RNA sequence: UUUUUUUU
């Protein structure tokens, strides 16, 4: 049954010991290998103990994935033999499915219980909170074990625990001054390990070598997953498979081509879910959505070229740049677990055993040192966190990193020139989007040459969010059967939405004009939810005033929808010169950046010749193979750069 | 027995050196009503370049080719 | 000449 499998999981023979490990410490750390039953199994049995008791505390497990919290709760639903909402929970950024007072555990998300600081600090709920998946380093988890060890002094009761891999354990416990680490060696079916013998060349052809070795020779029934890095090494394998497929003869058994990357769209996301049929191989091609979001059944052999791709957010040109790097170890052992799922695996890795000792790093990159850090600094302001470079963080941004993160406070205006943060900078916290993209919605309400658009700018912010993912295929091709006249790339953003929605919200008509139906799906409850906040606050009842008593539904809409865009974005505007365009800011120079193939100011600038304008607002600098711009915004006047910001704009023009 | 004139009033009517021998901006937060702008006055007095140091002063301040393997000389 | 995963 479901209570004689409880047993044969590995955790369950260590309780008898660990629970005592518990009750004497606080912080205890669990170094466990995937499958161990970490997740699952422990806190069950604090339930089975009474730990919770007649007490009002919760019990309170952390997930990186939003995908895995909904996923792990069905199964402690199973367990435990309760229905899902009650007495098992989980708690997501949409799918709050809790009940107040008879769900006991419930599997909320890491960027969840970062906001339950924001109302209550000292998280009088909970008794025993999980950290789980430590090792993802995500930035919602380094401020959480940051805020947490300053915690542990004014609260003596609350318990502490955290999963983690093996090779990132150790540096968790000297952190936490030293606290224990308990260790449950759990593995399942273990991976042959085989390496190339002398490094490669071009480890693409290697990697389409490698699979007719396993192909034409191997046992069945074998599928094939590679790691490739990114879409575009997908596309050129997947072509260069495909001929070779043909040519080979007859006798050999069909060979299938799945790709998954996170940007494909959905009906194709489903096709590896398929049992392939009989006399057939399936081999799929992967970026890292397979080795840690979901599960492949059949995967016997597992090829590794040991490529990721990373960004690394450059502080003083305030540009993220996208680069290819040679993963580290950590990772490398992450993708040989995906081989032996269901039985023995292979795992093939295109490289040397002297270069996998002594190249490659132990650490891949600790996320808080990446990202961009102006959304975070003024959680912790509002938190009463004085001090910042003192602050007990575990890996510490940059100086530039957390420097640029401050004037980009006081530009907003969030904190006033004495350091407080001001009536605008409080609701910064409260909506769940950027403090650059709740400026947008603020003076959409209140500035007194903006009025009025704050149901166009909720549009835009919710569709912006999901950019990546809106179009099948190239855009122009959908863009251009949607309409024709639109001059910026934000503009399309407020007509697709509009049309989508008098079009009753149909399926039908998102695959009529190649739009992902379920990216449109995940645009409406962002939409949603930004109306609701800005209810709270109070901005939709100032917003009905400036439509009814003034009048203005003529063409200057789009002028003051691009007016709320310069008072959010005011260092993301370039100006128009001689090789090109160039960042206008006072302390980065101009980087000659390129309009990027997809936006709409590519298409009227090349496939048309209309005449450039002098100034474009872009909402991401990044640099695949060139400094590039998406999401382009067109500003016709140079005096609205003066009038909506004065207090960068008065200088540089 | 001379002669005597009465004269009054009513009548009538670089640095200075003793010997010859031979700045920054900072801003400390508020440590625990509300104001709705920042305001045209406040930027004047710190600019927006000097912000980024002045806070960190008061808290104490003071491509890879297309193909290879991972050596592939 | 064309975005790695994600979270509120």
């Amino acid at each position: 049954t479901i209570q004689e499998a409880r047993k044969l999981l590995p955790v369950h023979q260590y309780k008898d010991e660990l629970l005592q490990e518990i009750k004497k410490n606080q912080v205890l750390i669990i170094m466990g290998e995937t499958g161990s039953g970490k997740t699952t199994q422990l806190p069950q049995y604090l339930v089975e103990d009474g730990f919770t008791d007649q007490g009002k505390l919760q019990i309170a497990i952390t997930q990186p994935r939003r995908v895995a919290a909904t996923s792990v709760a069905a199964r402690v639903a199973d367990e435990m033999n309760v229905v899902l909402g009650k007495e098992v929970g989980y708690q997501i950024r949409f799918e709050d499915k809790t009940t107040p007072n008879k769900t006991v555990l419930k599997y909320m998300t890491d960027g969840m219980l970062l906001r339950e600081f924001l109302t209550d600090s000292k998280l009088s709920k909970y008794s025993c909170i999980m950290i789980d998946e430590a090792h993802e380093r995500t930035l919602a988890t380094d401020i959480l074990i940051g805020l947490l060890k300053d915690i542990l002094p004014q609260r003596p009761t609350l318990k502490l625990l955290i999963s983690s891999a093996t090779m990132n354990a150790k540096k968790f416990s000297e952190f936490f001054d030293n606290c224990p680490i308990f260790n449950v060696p759990g593995r399942r079916y273990p991976v042959d390990i085989h390496y190339t013998l002398q490094p490669e060349a071009n480890y693409i052809h290697a990697a389409i070598t490698t699979i007719f070795q396993i192909h034409t020779t191997q046992s069945l029934p074998g599928d094939i997953l590679v790691f490739l890095t990114g879409q575009e090494e997908i596309e050129r394998t997947k072509t260069k498979l495909e001929e070779i497929m043909s040519k080979l003869g007859s006798r050999t058994k069909q060979m299938i081509i799945t790709p998954i990357y996170a940007n494909l769209p959905q009906e194709q996301q489903l096709k590896i879910f398929q049992p392939t049929p009989e006399n057939c191989r399936k081999v799929v091609l992967a970026t890292n959505i397979a080795e840690t979001s979901l599960t492949i059944d059949g995967i016997r052999y597992v090829i590794d070229p040991g490529f990721v791709k990373e960004n690394s957010y450059v502080p003083s040109t305030g540009m993220t740049q996208l680069l290819t790097v040679p993963c580290s170890r950590a990772s490398v052992d992450q993708r040989a677990g995906r081989a032996g799922r269901v039985g023995p695996g292979k795992c093939f890795r295109i490289f040397t055993k002297w270069s996998y000792l002594h190249e490659l790093e132990l650490m891949p990159k600790p996320e808080i040192t990446r990202t961009n850090l102006s959304n975070t600094v003024l959680l912790l302001l509002s938190l009463g966190v004085t001090d910042l470079i003192k602050f007990p963080l575990m890996d510490k941004p940059s100086i530039p990193t957390l420097r640029k993160s401050l004037e980009n406070l006081y530009i907003l205006g969030a904190l006033n020139s004495k350091g407080t943060i001001t009536r605008l900078g409080k609701m910064m916290c409260e909506f769940p989007c950027e403090p650059e993209f709740a400026k947008v919605l603020y003076t959409a309400a209140t500035h007194e040459q903006c009025q009025g658009v704050l149901e166009e700018c909720l549009t835009i912010v919710s569709m912006l969010h999901e950019t990546p993912s809106l179009f099948i295929g190239q855009k122009r091709d959908a863009a251009a059967s949607v309409l024709s006249e639109v001059e910026s790339d934000h503009i399309l953003y407020l007509e697709i939405f509009n049309q989508w929605r008098n079009s009753k919200f149909s399926r039908s008509w998102c695959q009529d004009h190649k739009i992902q139906f379920k990216t449109m799906l995940r645009v409406r409850n962002i939409r949603n939810q930004l109306f609701r906040c800005s209810e709270k606050v109070g901005l939709v009842e100032k917003n009905d005033q400036a439509r009814m008593k003034i009048g203005n539904i003529a063409g200057y809409i789009n002028a003051r929808i691009t007016r709320c865009f310069i008072s959010g974005f005011p260092m993301n505007i370039v100006q128009l010169g001689p090789t090109g365009y160039q960042t206008m800011g006072r302390s980065s120079g101009g980087l000659n950046v390129s309009v990027h193939p997809t936006s709409i100011l590519f298409v009227n600038h090349k496939e048309k010749a209309q005449r450039p304008s002098k100034y474009v607002l872009y909402q991401q600098l990044m640099l695949t193979s060139k400094e590039f711009i998406r999401d382009c915004l067109v500003i016709p006047k140079e005096e609205w750069l003066i009038d909506m910001v004065p207090q960068i704009f008065k200088d540089l023009i | 027995s001379k002669f005597s004139l009465k004269l009054g009033s009513k009548t009538l009517k670089k640095i200075k050196i003793q010997s010859i021998d031979k700045k920054k901006l900072v801003i400390k937060l508020s440590e625990n009503p509300l104001v709705e702008y920042v305001t045209e006055k406040e930027y004047n007095e710190v600019p927006v370049e000097e912000f980024g140091d002045a806070l960190l002063r008061g808290m104490g301040w003071e491509i890879h080719p297309d193909g290879l393997g991972i050596g592939a000389k």
